[PDB]
């Protein structure tokens, strides 16, 4: 296992704990988790470039779309709670509580 | 909505959780769950409100920081050894991230504080859904990879859920708030006999669905929400409060009711590979959604609360909408337990 | 009667059962519904997870 | 002569926002009857 | 085929049958007014349908039998022993405005579901909008609470805030003098209780508050008693006027399916009048709860389901 | 009455009935567990000429 | 067995299927009829058993246990007439179908020949209970008194489950006949004890086991009359009926594992005796009576001799009955005075002579007087623990004298003196309720005369 | 302070209904006469007439399957033979010392 994969699963774990630490600004989380995806798109075509797995070459792009959907769902999301409350923090999504 | 893009939404969940279920490969079962989340967001959303848009917005980014982890599991998996097949994990750090996951899919302790607000801010209809229907493609997932979790992990996150399950049903007063620890509760006795017996898991699962299924159901047939809300329904349908009375003994895990059955044969189960102290607990612990589960039952039918006299006016119009599958429902969830040897049917 | 049946065999058993569980019940319920919360001690037990049953 | 029925008073215990009030949660609200919030 | 998601998917669409002249409009005035004749007026001209005041028994006209059951069962409480003794020790006063609100609730329910099941407009007397006066009136004078209009208000506010506003508010005005000497005229034992103070606080609640909140998004027409005559005029201001300010013109057809959802079934338009709140005007100890429903459920075509009932007539039981 | 008193005394029949089909099902239970009828090493009996088991 | 099971099934469509004038009548009649049925049972052989089917048998054990359990309905029936006059049909009929799944599940729980089956209706026996307790109870503390009941009940017994299916897995079968042919001796080690604890304290948490008992007097004295009468009379023997059925695998372990429990019990008889002295409610009084007669039955059961086992048989009746009747009579009395207080109402003799008569009776029964069936379980468990040790004749004998005191105090407190001048709505007696005592009293002076009828297996 | 001082709209107490007032010899079952009569029959006649003496006879008189008599007289005849032959009566040992085989201990 050489040092570029390493170097690439820190950086998932890196921004792991950005999403997981959660100062404000929801827009923030949503980087964040864009970040995890993006190292996620690097490691595995690295790995299926690497093995000279043809067939497998498609792997990266169907998950760099779905998970570009998603973000897009997540973005809306954000929108209607900024236009809830006027501003992104994190802390305003309280009244649900355990 | 417009009911045909509810209907499609609706498809299209089924389509995923379908999709996960009969699938062989990694990428489609993660594909399976992205869809299952892309169309479940507006089912929650289907009743526009703050606390609506607030639960789905914690149950998507709980849901999206899940997907990335499961993919990101497959990934390692597939770099340790070249294989896309679901079987065994080859590699014990994908397995513990996998596993972690799933957790997060499912609901379990510690992932476990997303599962109350969620169902108190959505409706009941998006709540009956979220709890049982959920469940499958994780649970589904977990059985075929059972030979590799390693017991530790899912023994320690299945007793936590059991615990804070009971110790958390026992403050909450609205009902919908008790159906997510309950729910907590059940899967914290199902995951718990995974690295034994599949088949416990399938039977508790089904038993667990038509339990909450009927219980949900007759909640919407009454259109109570918190617990005097519910208190005040004797005065109208009093057989309404007596059958979800009968079904919440049941779930409570009192036999000779339905609900006793998964219990008492996943403790045999456990008993069978020696771990004793370990089902013990968990029966003791049950004892808790028991109380609160007794609480509400003297709340709805055992006592008449005081009424309103308002609630003549409700005397003389009857329920437009009935929901079939009610009744079998109920008879499901309560008279079958003569007929537990049909577990052999590898359900 | 009164020091043995009704004080402290009521004590010992039943009692101190409901003071535990309703103790336990309000330390776990008291979430203050914030998720900055929630994904921390997501991101600590999957730290603990990852060290400690490997 | 008459069974005993549970009254307001009785009632009122499970009114509030959660069970077994204390300091902390005094300051809770129940929910509004239908799930709608003020826009303010 | 009752109404529902697959009539709507297939065929019903109620964007189509409203034709510019369903125009549901309320006509309010203040008590003993000419208003109940006028609205008579208006709705024969028009050719839309007059809903008559919702009373203590209006529920009982649209369930089984249209005759009123007793008073027991159905209101537990009078209007004459509110004019006899305004400020009655159990509460009476609370009692009936509540059970009057509720009843108004769903005669709007029913008023709209007609409208949108079949085209029609609809003429109505005080909606749920204007009750609120009759409120003030009772809480200025010392009948009621401040509890008591908390209460009302919470309910008021949840109960209202999903259905449309009339596209008309006519509005009948009578001085006061006037109306006591209507009210001498009348001759009705109970009525001449009134007090000049109770309906001054009537209309300057309908003036202060109730109608600037009508301006600013409907249309008003405030007239006098003499100009009230002549519904010619009447009609053609209602004519004249175009409605383009309230919410009517942003629904659509699926808000439309939404609403004639939400009238209909009338359990989930009466949900919330019955909230957990323990004021001792409405609330009902159990065994008293218990021995009404009891004596409920004896009267005749009350016991079972509208089609399941053997001493009414009702016959192939055994197959339906 | 005949016919007036049978639809309301007609519930009287129930646990006689009842009684009865128990007893036909105790019976019918009992003769599934003839496996060692007339085979007991203690009551071990020759048949008598008119005889076909030595009990039901 | 099914000649029995069945016509208990039907009462439920006759009863529910009854006009709403005539539920009583029909009720009672088929609950009598059954009985005399379940009298066939009682002629049991010195040989093993009656094994009926693969599923139900029936001991000499079993037999008189059946015997009271069908004969209480009928009682219960006449009891609760009183109560639910102004009660709807649908809750009167109701209330019946839980006297009658009650009655069903004793019935099955009491042959059972698998213990798991016995286990599953041991527990089923509990939600019937607990109904009837927390709906139909006049007093504001049923509730509480339910959640008692039900918890104290449900954290003994779930251990026992999983020692039920250890068992299974290790023995490989739980039917009671290949458990006595095949036992084996346990072996002194920790894992053993526990399951020794697992298997017994779920029994000994509902006979009750002083200690345990705090759930008694609440359940008897916020119950309805039938549920007391439920209670005190069948719902307590099945404690000792599952442990002397369960004895049969924990030996030589019980020989030193019985201590804690032998000096709980013992020290307990005396303890609840004293506490009968000092009290103002009457049910309260009768429900320490039986816990007294329960931890002597404990005792007895405990010691493990032939002279233990049927003097804990003839005792489990004789308590049963009798607790039945005394329950019975502080009803009728509370009925008239609706208040339940001892010295509230005094001098009832002079008003109410039959009644009287039933009270000395019952106080009689209860003092354990000879001939009576009391007295021989009474006698037969004293000389077994003299055998046991010589120096338990001083607790079994402060025992005797403390019941005689407080049995005549409850007698004299009620009964003699002066009658209290504030009360005057004191009807002469129905006779609803002298049949009732008649029917309680007649068939322990009957039983009497053929005491091998409940002396158990071991005669 | 207007409050009504009444927390909630309740029914009094009603008063216990005498069951004799309205209906001598009343027999304490059913306030319908009739009924109560027959209430009354059938309890008396199914409780003490069928149940407690048939009943109690047929016990009285059950058949000996418990074989008292059967043991008497066995241990009677073996009495005779023992005492007519001289054996010592009962024999110490349950089962035969030959059948049973002891383990050599050799220590
Ligand atoms: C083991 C398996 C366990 C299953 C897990 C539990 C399943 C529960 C999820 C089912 C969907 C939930 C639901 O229907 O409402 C809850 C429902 C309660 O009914 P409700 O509260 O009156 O419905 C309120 C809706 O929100 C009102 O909805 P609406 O106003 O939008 O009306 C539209 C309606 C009408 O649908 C149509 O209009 C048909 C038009 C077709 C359009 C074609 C487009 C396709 C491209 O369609 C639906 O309601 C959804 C049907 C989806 C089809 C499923 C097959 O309860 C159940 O359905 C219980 C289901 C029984 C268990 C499952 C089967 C037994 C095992
Ligand atoms: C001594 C043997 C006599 C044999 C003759 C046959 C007697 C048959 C009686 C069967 C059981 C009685 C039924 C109980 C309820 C009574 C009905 C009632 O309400 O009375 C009103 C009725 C009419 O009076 P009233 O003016 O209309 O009512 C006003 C008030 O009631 C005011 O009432 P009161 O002031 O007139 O008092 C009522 C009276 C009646 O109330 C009772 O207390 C009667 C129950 C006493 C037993 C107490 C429980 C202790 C366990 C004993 C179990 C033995 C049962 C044997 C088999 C019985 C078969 C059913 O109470 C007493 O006099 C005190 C009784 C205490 C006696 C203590 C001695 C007991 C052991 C004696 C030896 C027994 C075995 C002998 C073995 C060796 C010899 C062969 O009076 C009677 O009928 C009196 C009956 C005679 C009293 C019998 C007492 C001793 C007999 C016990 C069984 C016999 C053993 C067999 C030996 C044969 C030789
Ligand atoms: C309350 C208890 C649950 C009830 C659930 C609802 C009952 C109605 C369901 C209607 C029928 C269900 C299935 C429809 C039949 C066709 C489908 C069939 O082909 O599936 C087969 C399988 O059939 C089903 O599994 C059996 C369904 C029967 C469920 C009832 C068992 C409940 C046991 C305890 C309650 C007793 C019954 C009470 C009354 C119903 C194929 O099995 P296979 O693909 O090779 O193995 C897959 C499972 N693996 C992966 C784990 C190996
Ligand atoms: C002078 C005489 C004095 C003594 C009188 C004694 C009378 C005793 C009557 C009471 C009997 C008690 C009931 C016994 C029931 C147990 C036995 C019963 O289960 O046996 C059944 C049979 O029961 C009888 O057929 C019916 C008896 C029921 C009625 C008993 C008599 C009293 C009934 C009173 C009812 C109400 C009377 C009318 C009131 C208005 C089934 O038998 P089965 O298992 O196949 O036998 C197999 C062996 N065979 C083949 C040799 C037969
Ligand atoms: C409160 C109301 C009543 C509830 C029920 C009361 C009954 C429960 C009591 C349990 C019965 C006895 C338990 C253990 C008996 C074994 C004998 C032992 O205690 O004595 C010594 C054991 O030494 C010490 O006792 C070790 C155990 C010490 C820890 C146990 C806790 C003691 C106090 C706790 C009391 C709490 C009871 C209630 C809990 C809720 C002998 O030493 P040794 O010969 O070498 O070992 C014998 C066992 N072998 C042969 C298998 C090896
Ligand atoms: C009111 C004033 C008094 C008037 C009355 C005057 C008459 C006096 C008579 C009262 C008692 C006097 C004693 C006379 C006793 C003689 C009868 C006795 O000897 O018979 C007994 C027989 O009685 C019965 O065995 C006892 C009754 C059976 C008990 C069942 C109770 C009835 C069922 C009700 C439900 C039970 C609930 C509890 C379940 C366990 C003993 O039987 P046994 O000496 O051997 O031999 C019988 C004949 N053999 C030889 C052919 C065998
Ligand atoms: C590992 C953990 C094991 C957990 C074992 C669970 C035991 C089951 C009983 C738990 C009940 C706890 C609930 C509780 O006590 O809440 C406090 C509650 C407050 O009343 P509420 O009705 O909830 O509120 C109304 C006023 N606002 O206090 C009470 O009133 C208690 C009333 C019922 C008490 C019943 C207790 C009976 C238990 C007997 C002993 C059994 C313990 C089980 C374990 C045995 C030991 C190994
Ligand atoms: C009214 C309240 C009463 C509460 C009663 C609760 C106490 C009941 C007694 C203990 C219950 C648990 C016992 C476990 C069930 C028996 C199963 C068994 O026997 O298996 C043992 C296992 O034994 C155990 O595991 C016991 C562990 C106990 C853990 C739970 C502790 C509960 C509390 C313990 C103290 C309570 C004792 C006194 C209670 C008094 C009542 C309050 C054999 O182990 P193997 O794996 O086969 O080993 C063979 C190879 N060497
Ligand atoms: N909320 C209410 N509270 C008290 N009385 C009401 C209420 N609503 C309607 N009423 C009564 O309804 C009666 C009819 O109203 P009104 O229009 O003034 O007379 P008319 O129908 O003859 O024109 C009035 O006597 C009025 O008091």
């Amino acid at each position: 296992m050489p040092l570029v994969y390493m170097n690439i699963i820190m950086a998932f774990a890196i921004a792991l704990a950005g999403l997981l630490m959660y100062r404000s600004h929801l827009m923030s989380s949503l980087l964040c988790l864009e970040g995890m995806m993006l190292s996620l798109f690097i490691m595995s075509t690295l790995i299926i470039l690497n093995t000279h797995f043809t067939l497998a070459n498609m792997m990266p792009i169907i998950l760099l779309v779905f998970a570009a959907c998603e973000a897009a769902l997540g973005l809306s999301l954000l929108v209607m709670v900024s236009n809830t409350y006027g501003t992104d923090y994190v802390q305003n999504l309280n009244l649900l509580q355990c | 909505m417009n009911p045909i893009i509810y209907t499609t939404l609706i498809m299209t969940v089924m389509s995923g959780t379908m999709l996960v279920m009969i699938s062989s490969h990694w990428l489609l079962i993660w594909i399976g769950f992205e869809m299952n989340l892309l169309a479940m967001i507006p089912v929650l959303m289907k009743n526009f409100n703050p606390r609506a848009t607030e639960a789905a917005t914690k149950y998507f980014l709980t849901q999206a920081t899940a997907s990335m982890m499961l993919m990101m599991a497959i990934i390692i998996n597939l770099l340790y050894s070249g294989q896309w097949t679901i079987t065994k994990m080859f590699n014990p750090v994908a397995m513990t991230m996998m596993t972690m996951a799933l957790a997060m899919k499912l609901g379990l302790s510690p992932f476990h504080f997303w599962v109350p607000e969620v169902t108190q801010g959505i409706s009941l209809q998006a709540g009956l859904l979220l709890l049982t229907w959920q469940k499958l493609a994780p649970l589904s997932v977990l059985c075929q990879i059972s030979q590799s979790i390693n017991p530790n992990l899912m023994l320690t996150m299945a007793m936590l859920s059991i615990l804070i399950g009971g110790w958390g049903g026992l403050n909450q007063t609205q009902l919908r708030k008790i159906m997510a620890y309950s729910s907590i509760a059940h899967m914290g006795w199902m995951t718990a006999v995974l690295p034994y017996n599949t088949t416990m898991t399938i039977l508790n699962l089904l038993i667990y669905i038509t339990m909450t299924l009927a219980m949900f159901m007759l909640l919407i047939h009454s259109s109570a929400t918190t617990t005097l809300s519910l208190s005040h329904t004797w005065n109208k349908m009093p057989v309404i409060t007596s059958l979800m009375m009968v079904t919440l003994l049941s779930m409570g895990g009192l036999p000779p009711l339905s609900g006793f059955m998964p219990k008492w044969m996943i403790i045999q189960e456990m008993t069978k590979n020696e771990s004793i102290i370990m089902p013990t607990l968990m029966a003791m612990t049950a004892l808790l959604n028991l109380y609160f589960y007794m609480r509400l039952a003297y709340s709805s039918s055992l006592t008449m609360f005081p009424s309103t006299n308002n609630m003549k006016m409700k005397w003389q119009f009857e329920h437009t909408k009935q929901m079939k599958l009610l009744p079998t429902m109920i008879v499901l969830s309560t008279l079958v337990l003569p007929m537990t040897p049909a577990l052999s049917s590898l359900n | 009667s009164s020091l043995l049946d009704l004080i402290w065999l009521e004590t010992i058993l039943p009692k101190t059962t409901s003071f535990i569980q309703m103790k336990m019940s309000i330390m776990v319920s008291n979430q203050k519904g914030l998720i900055k919360l929630y994904f921390l001690s997501f991101l600590i037990t999957i730290m603990i997870s990852m060290t400690l049953f490997n | 002569a008459r069974q005993w029925q549970p009254d307001v008073e009785w009632a009122e215990q499970f009114g509030g926002a959660v069970m077994y009030p204390t300091k902390e949660t005094a300051h809770w609200k129940p929910p509004p009857w239908n799930d709608v919030d003020p826009p303010k | 085929l009752q109404y529902g998601p697959l009539a709507f998917v297939l065929g019903e669409r109620t964007t189509r049958k409203l034709t510019e002249t369903s125009k549901v409009i309320t006509v309010d005035g203040n008590i003993c007014s000419g208003k109940g004749r006028l609205a008579r007026e208006i709705a024969e001209k028009l050719g839309l349908r007059h809903f008559p005041e919702a009373g203590i028994h209006y529920a009982d006209s649209t369930t089984g039998d249209g005759k009123p059951l007793d008073v027991q069962l159905s209101g537990n409480c009078s209007l004459e022993k509110f004019y006899d003794d305004p400020k009655s020790n159990d509460g009476n006063s609370y009692r009936l405005q509540s059970w009057l609100y509720a009843s108004r609730l769903l005669q709007y329910a029913d008023a709209l579901e007609h409208l949108l099941s079949t085209g029609q407009g609809v003429v109505l007397e005080r909606s749920i909008y204007s009750d609120f006066v009759f409120l003030e009136a009772m809480y200025r004078q010392g009948f009621i609470r401040k509890q008591c209009v908390e209460h009302y208000n919470e309910v008021k506010k949840v109960t209202a805030c999903e259905y449309l506003p009339p596209h008309v508010v006519v509005y009948v005005d009578v001085p006061v003098p006037e109306i006591q000497s209507r009210i001498q005229k009348k001759g009705n034992p109970h009525e001449m209780k009134i007090t000049a103070a109770y309906l001054q606080d009537i209309e300057n609640a309908y003036k202060k508050t109730f109608l600037p909140e009508m301006s600013e998004k409907c249309e008003v027409l405030q007239y006098s008693a003499r100009e009230a005559e002549d519904a010619e005029k009447v009609v053609e201001d209602i004519e004249y006027l175009k409605c383009d300010k309230g919410p009517w013109p942003d629904q659509d057809d699926r808000t439309f399916h939404r609403l004639r959802m939400l009238v209909q079934n009338k359990l989930e338009v009466l949900n919330y009048t019955t909230i957990p709140v323990y004021l001792p005007e409405i609330t009902i100890g159990a065994h008293q709860s218990d021995r009404v429903f009891q004596k409920f459920t004896e009267l005749p075509g009350r016991k079972y389901s509208p089609g399941y009932n053997e001493d009414v007539g009702d016959k192939w039981i055994w197959l339906k | 009455n005949v016919l007036q008193i049978v639809r309301d005394h007609w519930v009287h029949i129930l646990v006689p009935v009842g009684f009865v089909f128990g007893c036909y099902l105790d019976r019918r239970s009992d003769e599934k567990l003839t496996a060692f009828r007339n085979k007991s090493l203690l009551f071990k009996r020759e048949l008598r000429p008119n005889e076909e088991v030595t009990w039901k | 067995m099914l000649k029995i099971i069945i016509p208990t099934t039907m009462l439920l469509p006759m009863t529910w299927m009854s006009k709403h004038n005539m539920i009583w009548i029909n009720a009672t009649v088929h609950s009598l009829l059954i009985s005399l049925i379940s009298l066939s049972l009682l002629n049991q052989l010195g040989e093993n058993s009656l094994n009926f089917s693969l599923t139900f048998f029936s001991d000499s054990l079993s037999a008189p246990l059946l015997v009271l359990t069908t004969w209480l309905l009928p009682l219960m029936l006449m009891a609760s007439q009183s109560h639910l006059s102004k009660e709807t049909t649908t809750r009167k009929k109701l209330y019946i179908t839980m006297l009658i799944l009650l009655q069903l599940f004793l019935i099955m729980t009491f042959t059972a020949t698998e213990l798991i089956l016995f286990y599953i209706l041991f527990e089923a026996t509990l939600v019937p209970t607990l109904i009837i307790i927390t709906r139909w109870g006049n007093q504001t503390e049923r509730l509480n008194a339910g959640l008692y009941f039900l918890f104290y009940t449900l954290a003994g017994s779930l251990p026992l489950l999983v020692a039920l299916v250890y068992i299974q897995n290790t023995t490989g079968s739980l039917n009671f006949l290949i458990i006595h042919y095949w036992s084996h001796p346990l072996s002194n080690s920790w894992s053993n004890i526990f399951m020794w604890l697992a298997c017994i304290m779920a029994f000994m948490v509902k006979m009750p086991l002083y200690g345990l008992h705090l759930w008694l007097p609440k359940a008897h004295v916020e119950a309805p009359i039938a549920g007391s009468m439920v209670l005190a009379a069948v719902l307590l023997k099945l404690g000792g009926y599952g442990m002397m059925r369960i004895t049969t695998i924990l030996n030589p372990l019980t020989n030193y594992m019985a201590y804690p429990f032998l000096m709980l019990s013992m020290w307990g008889m005396i303890m609840t005796s004293s506490i009968c002295l000092r009290q103002t409610d009457l049910k309260s009084l009768i429900a320490y009576s039986s816990v007294s007669h329960m931890a002597l039955v404990i005792v007895a059961i405990m010691i493990q001799t032939p002279w233990s086992f049927m003097g804990a048989t003839a005792l489990m009746i004789a308590h049963g009955l009798t607790s039945s009747m005394l329950f019975c009579l502080a009803n009728t009395n509370y009925e008239r005075v609706h208040s339940r207080t001892m010295i509230l109402a005094r001098g009832l003799q002079t008003l109410l002579p039959l009644m009287a008569t039933w009270w000395l009776v019952a106080s009689l029964t209860n003092l354990a007087l000879p001939p009576s069936i009391n007295l021989i379980g009474e006698l037969f468990i004293i000389t077994a623990s003299f055998s046991w040790s010589n120096i338990t004749i001083i607790l079994m004998g402060m025992n005797m004298m403390i019941t005689a005191l407080y049995s005549l105090y409850m007698l004299i407190t009620t009964q003699r003196g002066k009658y209290t001048h504030h009360i005057n709505n004191i009807k002469p007696s129905f006779t609803r309720e002298n049949a009732l005592m008649a029917l309680h009293i007649l068939p322990l002076l009957l039983l009497t005369l053929n005491p091998k009828m409940i002396l158990g297996p071991l005669y | 302070p207007p409050e009504p001082t009444i927390r909630l709209q309740e029914d009094p107490d009603p008063e216990d209904e005498n069951l004799y007032e309205k209906n001598p010899d009343s027999h304490g079952y059913d306030k319908d006469p009739i009924v109560d009569l027959w209430n009354m029959r059938v309890v008396f006649f199914f409780g003490f007439s069928i149940v407690l003496v048939l009943g109690s006879t047929f016990v009285a008189y059950l058949p000996d399957y418990r074989m008292q008599e059967w043991a008497r007289r066995e241990a009677e005849r073996l009495v005779k033979y023992r005492e007519a032959n001289g054996l010592p009566l009962m024999e110490s040992n349950c089962f035969d010392p030959n059948k049973i085989q002891l383990p050599e201990d050799e220590d």
